[PDB]
């Protein structure tokens, strides 16, 4: 019925 | 000499404290019962901010005293 | 007091350089007040209460996708003048309207009525 | 650490303030630099409205930071 939440990842201000 | 700490909402948090306890100690009690750090939490009694380095008796804070708990800007 | 936009989305936490999603899925909606101030609010779906409410001015921030972890729908809000970065994930099962929300959010944050 | 205050009229007014300076102090600076009363002075930065009692550093307000100044309509139809 609803989508599962994303997963942990690295974020870089490119 | 417990005291009732009312949050921004109707929610109230009673914490057991002694008249000799300091304001800093009271803030910590909030942290244990909620997790709000001293900076985020603001204890105001009788419309007067509770300055640190002061005891509850300094502000005439008796048992079952309702304190105004104000939280700073959450998140961003 | 009209809602310029509104879609299901949850928030995330950025620590150092790692973004972790929050299970407290909410709703990202925009509302313009009679003051012409665009209100960016995030309401938790858990209680349906508005947990966040920040007025966003034109060119104040930018709403964009996060091409770091391809798999779902993740967007990030960057305050051009606020120097702040927020991360959100859409709870919509279909992306047929993902771009619309994305486009509307930007158009409501940089192009208010 | 001055900050640029942009009014609804589009006019920008840079006011010299300190990082530890309170929001109330900033509003006063606007009053002297424009004449906007504190009631009508609504400072907004970082996407959030500057609540009275807070400090500039609280909102991560840096030097030359642009602040959105909102004035009350004081009218209706």
């Amino acid at each position: 019925q609803e989508p599962e939440p994303p997963e942990p990842f690295e974020y870089i201000d490119d | 000499m417990q005291i009732f700490v009312k949050t921004l909402t109707g929610k109230t948090i009673t914490l057991e404290v002694e008249p000799s306890d300091t304001i800093e100690n009271v803030k910590a009690k909030i942290q244990d019962k909620e997790g709000i750090p001293p900076d985020q939490q603001r204890l105001i009694f009788a419309g007067r901010q509770l300055e640190d380095g002061r005891t509850l008796s300094d502000y005439n804070i008796q048992k079952e005293s309702t304190l105004h708990l104000v939280l700073r800007l959450r998140g961003g | 007091n009209k809602y310029l936009v509104e879609f299901r989305a949850g928030k995330m936490s950025l620590k150092g350089t790692t973004v972790t999603p929050d299970k407290r899925k909410g709703l990202v909606y925009i509302q313009q007040t009679d003051d012409s101030l665009i209100h960016f609010c995030w309401k938790d779906r858990t209680s349906g209460n508005v947990e966040d409410d920040l007025i966003i001015f034109p060119d104040d921030c930018e709403f964009k996708r996060v091409p770091q972890c391809p798999s779902g729908r993740v967007y990030v809000l960057k305050f051009k003048a606020g120097s702040k970065r927020l991360f959100f994930w859409m709870q919509e099962p279909k992306t047929d309207q993902d771009e619309e929300h994305c486009r509307k959010v930007n158009e409501y944050l940089n192009n208010p009525p």
